[PDB]
């Protein structure tokens, strides 16, 4: 794999494939 | 946060692999 | 506003429009 | 949960309000 | 709800989550 | 180019790529 | 309409041009 | 207009809503 | 059909809608 | 990481992500 | 083919490093 | 190539169909 650049809801696509089924949080600052 | 980090700088799939459940 | 079905990456895409900064939790495990 | 409520089922966008932090 | 920043197709997949059924209508400037 | 099945936020997704600058109206019903 | 011309059935990117203002 | 605001500075899911059909 | 400014993903996108099931393939530099 | 089904735009982005800067080629044709 | 082994059936991240260039 | 002019300037469909198989 390869180093990313993600922002905005690029970060949310990504939680998606990398956990599955497992699922994700996101949290942001502030 | 990796939030930040992923898009002011870079972040691999192995640091986004630790906000997973 | 509506009701529709939102599945996979476009349930956490409605996640991160409608929570934003606050974050968000997506656990399809329940 | 939100899978059941929001793709198997419908759900507003209220309800997926439900699952901010 | 959260206040957006949104651009390019980002704000017609907003729009989308939005409008639901009802559809919507995208015009820019120029 | 070609044809294919494209639904919900793909299609929005397509309009905005075809029409850009001119716009578009999804209109579901019709 | 577009959902019955494009996604009920296929549509090329042309026809799609159909719902361009 | 719409479409630029979004972009430039932000936008509500409110000011959104008044372009559904 | 109108010019495009497409980056990242959204590239992969609209190189997804123009090549159907021909497929296509991504080369960025470098 | 897991196994979930990636089908039509959704694999091409899952390539984008997991691919990058090498470049990816999609044959769906085989 | 890859739609074959992914969309199909199901893939593993690593499964799709295998269309890389 | 088309992966940065399409990004730093602006590219067109027809340039983009070159890249079909
Ligand atoms: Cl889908
Ligand atoms: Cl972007
Ligand atoms: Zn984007
Ligand atoms: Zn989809």
């Amino acid at each position: 794999f390869v180093n990313q650049h993600l922002c905005g809801s690029h970060l949310v696509e990504a939680l998606y494939l990398v956990c599955g089924e497992r699922g994700f949080f996101y949290t942001p600052k502030t | 946060g990796i939030v930040e980090q992923c898009c002011t700088s870079i972040c691999s799939l192995y640091q986004l692999e630790n906000y997973c459940n």
